[PDB]
């Protein structure tokens, strides 16, 4: 009644690759404070995963952007669907630690 | 375990389409890399395209851009590379091979190897004809399949049992303009009719199979 | 770029190829071809080492030039043997490396057209030379000791795992109106040493 | 080219619900530093989405167990692959906060 | 934009299956939920099962866990519902829909409704009477004339008038399901007295279940 | 559950059918709309959101486990079923339903009688109908004569549902037989009986 993964699946899903990940658009867009947001996080493909490698890290190398439809609503005064952009990792990679 | 397996070679006159298949087992596509390498005739090799399916990452060569596509059917674990202007130059045996991140940047196994000829030349059947065992009466025979078109041609000996001291010769482009190739085995005098002696050739672009018996 | 274009070395004698990056991060892979085969890895990320593959084989990296070691040479490893240069984007193949071996009879054969095939309407005849080194060895054909070029198709095998030797089939074509003109068709060829020929009598059988 | 996501769909894609997160098994098993593992994370079902509203978030209702394949490198020689377990978010919801 | 669209309507004896379809336009499925709710005939509803495509989620209701299945292809932007044990009491018209969180637990836009009968009873196709408007009939500028569709099995029936242009004033009755066992309907129409025979009149009948298509015209008695 | 099971009330008057949720389920009541035979339609969500258009007559509140759906002007247009979900993972619990039918100032129906016609006869059964339109209330024993003669286990009815604009109904019963008994008859009477007013209309089979 259950279920294993093997090795070679493990290593391959866990490394460095762009992932759907939700992020929450203030900490996006931090100066539109006086504005709350529905809904208050967007799906963007950003970067993530093992390196297995201190040498090297997971970092961005292809970078875009999506524009989403989002409900700028004011706290109390009025709301309105606004076109906010955000960015997306179309692509990352393990590359060495720059110290 | 892990096993890549190839189809959809052939012949294809000069502007013509084809789309090659490469199966997978033991093994999801979808969660990682399919590439195609093509090893033109007696050149190097050549990374024709890849597709990464759980990433959208669909980049090819240069050299076929637009020409071809590569693609992946993830319910029969299948890549495809649809190929639909084929030139001369892109003649080759076409490999599919998988990337693993495990072994970092490279083509772990590998696939068999399928050939795609471009040509307007039509299909061309083989002979084949026996090389009978008093020169060999100093250990002694073997095959000649002539005429064929277009490559490969497979010569095994004796459905497959006969195989030590097989020295299947390459093939010739003879004069006419149709391949030849001899498939040879060194068997002993003392031996004379205690096995059986039979070359077993296959010419599946042709679709020919002749198992022919070498005797004096 | 690769690095030696060709070698000749024996069993044991520690052999490495040099490879040129003109690089991308030292992600490297190093395969072996063998005749007519597909290409298997032996390194990957430049200096790992794929399953199975013997413990004679090694990588290493020069800043920007990446090297493949073999310590004791043992004969299954002739082959071809490239690098992958990789990148993301720029996925580019090395030059490739001949792996000959120098070895420590040449037995040749004949075998006159088939009666099929001379009837077919065109007469070939066939000569043999199997476990034999090294190559440039121009084959000549002699049509009642007339010498025959032009006329002769040669094959070579690819170097045996073992005995590190090769096989070669030179095919006189011709018509079967110039064929039973002619009794005696010799097969010589070029050998320093001793220049042996074969022949036949079509009037025997 | 240029690309637009609808609000519907942005609201869906980003509302509350198991998302395939890359965790590093230290989080989940703290145990055995002097011990290396390969690869150094897993990928894991984990909660995470708007809820939408302030007051609740989006928390766990559903969890189970995954055992999965690790390469456990031994401080020296050994390359044992031992069947490390993690814990999954099947199900989540928007629920009160505390 | 968004549709759903359903077929896979008919009858089926006690025992056999069929399959349902959900079809969708305007939106992608994979990340939505399709659920299917059943109506009996003049019962309340019942949420059959649903399929969550992204996530994974594939829960059924308990009469119809094991005999139902639930499904979707991404492909086709389309669900489907395949039924395999039907037995009398499942019965019912089969709608499905869409749940979206911007919308809370719950269904926004639904189906039309798929028609599923489970009887051993055989197909039977209609056959039209005229409904003539008679001079009695005739209530001053008020006259009424229609359509008498009787002995067809299953359900269900369309009845549009005059190829869909009349529709004011057309009465369209439900149907019976007379004690012979056979359905029956009349769909009757307030026609002005004054276009008598002057403007025409045809009612058109179709029975899918049977493929029978009847266009019955009528005139003055 | 539901609660009220039926109700009928007048064009105006403010409506509010209440839903149980002993099992605590988070106020995920939903609400939905059944016009006749047709698709249900969503109109409450969040068990106090509303869907885009549905008008702003349609409310809903929550006292503890006690959920409430309000429409504040009845409107004829209105008229339909009423349902309540209550929602949850693994959970729909669908309300009993609650018919909302409408007053209309009580109205005489406008009764029509049509004869088996001539290629019916000629299938060898006969069915005279009866068409009451545009009459209130719902409840309207029809009655058939055949030469003054009430029959029973022959007559079929079927009611629409209350016309959006005119909020009454339409009956339809049918007098069914063989072709015999309708040429061995003359009268065919249809009475309806609709409180305080008792139509009645006929033909002759000679008439025909
Ligand atoms: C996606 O959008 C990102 C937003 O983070 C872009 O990066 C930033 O884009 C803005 C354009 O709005 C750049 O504008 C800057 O404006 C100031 C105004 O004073 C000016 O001083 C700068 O010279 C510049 O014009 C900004 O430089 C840029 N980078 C930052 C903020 O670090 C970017 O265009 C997109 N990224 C993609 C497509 O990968
Ligand atoms: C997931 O794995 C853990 C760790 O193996 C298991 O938890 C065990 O059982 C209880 C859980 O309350 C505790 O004593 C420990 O967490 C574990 N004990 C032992 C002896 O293993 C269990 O299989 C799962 N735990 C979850 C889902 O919480």
């Amino acid at each position: 009644h259950h279920e294993v993964v093997k090795f070679m699946d493990v290593y391959q899903r866990s490394y460095c690759h762009p992932i759907e990940t939700l992020v929450d658009i203030f900490q996006e867009y931090p100066d539109e404070i006086e504005y709350i947001f529905k809904p208050s996080c967007v799906p963007l493909m950003r970067c993530g995963g093992c390196c297995n490698d201190e040498g090297l890290e997971c970092v961005p190398t292809e970078e875009s952007n999506i524009t989403m439809q989002i409900m700028r609503i004011k706290p109390h005064q009025g709301q309105h669907i606004g076109e906010m952009s955000f960015l997306q990792h179309n692509k990352c990679e393990c590359r060495p630690k720059k110290d | 375990e892990v096993q890549l397996v190839e189809s959809g070679g052939g012949l294809v006159q000069p502007g013509g389409s084809l789309r090659l298949s490469c199966a997978a087992s033991g093994f999801d596509l979808w969660y990682y890399s399919i590439h195609w390498v093509r090893q033109a005739p007696g050149k190097g090799l050549e990374w024709v395209a890849y597709i990464y399916p759980s990433y959208g990452y669909t980049y090819y060569a240069d050299s076929v851009k637009g020409r071809f596509t590569i693609s992946a059917d993830t319910s029969k674990n299948t890549a495809y590379l649809q190929m639909n202007s084929l030139r001369a130059e892109d003649t080759a045996v076409y490999y599919c091979a998988r990337h693993a991140w495990y072994y970092g940047w490279g083509l772990d196994y590998w696939g068999q190897g399928t050939l795609v000829t471009v040509s307007s030349a039509s299909t061309k059947g083989p002979s084949v004809f026996p090389l009978a065992p008093s020169k060999s009466t100093s250990t002694a025979l073997g095959c000649l399949v002539k005429d064929y078109f277009p490559e490969p041609v497979t010569v095994s000996w004796n459905s497959g049992a006969l195989t030590s001291g097989v020295h299947t010769f390459p093939a010739v482009l003879q004069s006419s303009g149709l391949y030849s190739l001899s498939s040879v085995v060194t068997v002993p005098s003392s031996s004379l009719g205690t096995q059986t002696y039979i070359c077993n050739v296959n010419h599946k672009p042709s679709n020919t199979k002749v198992d022919k018996k070498v005797e004096p | 770029t690769q690095s030696p274009s060709s070698l000749s070395a024996s069993v044991g004698d520690r052999v490495t190829i040099t490879c040129r990056a003109s690089a991308a991060y030292g992600r490297v892979a190093w395969y072996q071809q063998k005749p007519g085969k597909a290409p298997k890895l032996l390194i990957y990320k430049a200096s790992e080492l794929y399953a199975g593959v013997p413990s004679r084989f090694s990588g290493s990296r020069s800043g920007t030039d990446f090297t493949l070691t073999i310590s004791s040479l043992q004969p299954e490893d002739f082959a071809t043997y490239y690098c992958q240069q990789r990148g993301w984007y720029l996925f580019t193949f090395g030059q490739g490396t001949k792996v000959e071996i120098k070895r420590t009879a040449p037995s040749v054969f004949i075998f006159p057209p088939s009666d099929e095939q001379l009837k077919s309407g065109t007469a070939s005849v066939v000569c043999l030379l199997n476990n034999f080194y090294p190559r440039e060895a121009k084959v000549s054909w002699y049509v009642d000791n007339a010498l025959q070029s032009g006329n002769s198709q040669e094959s070579v095998t690819e170097q045996d795992s073992k005995d590190s030797t090769y096989s070669l089939s030179s095919t006189l074509t011709l018509s079967k109106a110039d064929y039973e003109k002619h009794k005696v068709y010799a097969c010589e060829v070029t050998q320093g040493t001793t220049s042996v020929t074969k022949s036949f009598n079509r009037g025997e059988c």
